[PDB]
């Protein structure tokens, strides 16, 4: 139930203080396989995979900074973590592009061009996750919207096994109505915005969809085991 | 069981 304003705030806060952006990181890049297109290069998918685990750390941090989050049963909690796993996660790296040089940076400044992070274990997600990142860049959104963005994807009523989807459904509505005034009022000369930055959620679900069928393959071919936080979220 | 997950959201 809170104003407009404070739950804007409270969002923007949550994705800030778990997201630090591509101008705050100290870039770096590797020579693995970054001109050589393989199946999977092991050493930039033994660094994926614990980046991935961070991102996944950061993500709970920010959903128990959403209003309402922590009041709905845990077992719906972990519900809505499984599903919008991927989709958050997306969203993140490809906040994080940089369309000269066709690369993604992680949260600790690595920063990867198309042919590694196919390597990594994209795959043949690669070109479809690239083409949601230059999808994003001319919407020029802020900390609030993307913030905004990832709340709406994780507190989704339609995801299967919840206990109380009415009530999820409930506390996505005020995320919408603020994402809603907030994108009017940020920038007015654009009114076709919120529509457009909508239409993402529906691009990132067909690629989580994707995604999910990667990890199955990638399950296959990694030499060990996923690690745990990954195939709790992804199992 | 999610272990983990039960440990960061508890
Ligand atoms: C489906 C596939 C290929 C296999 C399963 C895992 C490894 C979970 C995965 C992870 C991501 C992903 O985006 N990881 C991110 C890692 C770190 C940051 C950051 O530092 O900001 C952001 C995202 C995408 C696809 C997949």
């Amino acid at each position: 139930t809170p104003e407009v304003g404070e739950l804007i705030e409270k969002v923007r806060k949550a994705h800030q203080e778990t997201f630090p952006a591509l101008c705050q990181l100290g870039k770096y890049t590797t020579n693995n396989s970054s001109e050589q297109r393989v199946s999977l290069d092991i050493d930039l998918w033994d660094k994926f995979s614990e980046l991935s685990t961070k991102c996944i750390i950061k993500t709970v941090e920010f959903a128990k900074q959403l209003p309402g989050f922590t009041t709905l049963t845990i077992a719906d909690q972990i519900t809505l973590l499984k599903a919008a796993c991927l989709d958050i996660l997306i969203l993140r790296i490809c906040t994080r592009y940089t369309p000269e040089q066709d690369t993604m940076t992680f949260s600790d400044g690595l920063t990867l061009n198309r042919t590694q992070m196919h390597n990594a274990g994209f795959g043949p997600l690669t070109d479809l996750v690239f083409a949601f990142a230059n999808q994003l860049l001319p919407l020029e959104m802020d900390d609030a919207e993307t913030g905004l963005l990832s709340a709406i994807c994780l507190i989704c009523g339609d995801r299967q096994d919840l206990e109380q989807p009415d009530r999820v459904d409930m506390l996505q509505e005020p995320l919408l109505e603020a994402l809603k005034v907030y994108v009017r009022k940020r920038r007015p000369s654009r009114p076709h915005m919120f529509p457009k930055m909508l239409m993402k959620i529906t691009d990132l679900r067909s690629i989580s969809a994707k995604g999910a069928e990667r990890v199955i393959t990638l399950k296959m071919e990694i030499p060990g085991s996923m690690p745990p936080l990954i195939q709790e979220m992804l199992e | 069981a999610h272990l983990i997950l039960h440990r960061l959201l508890a």
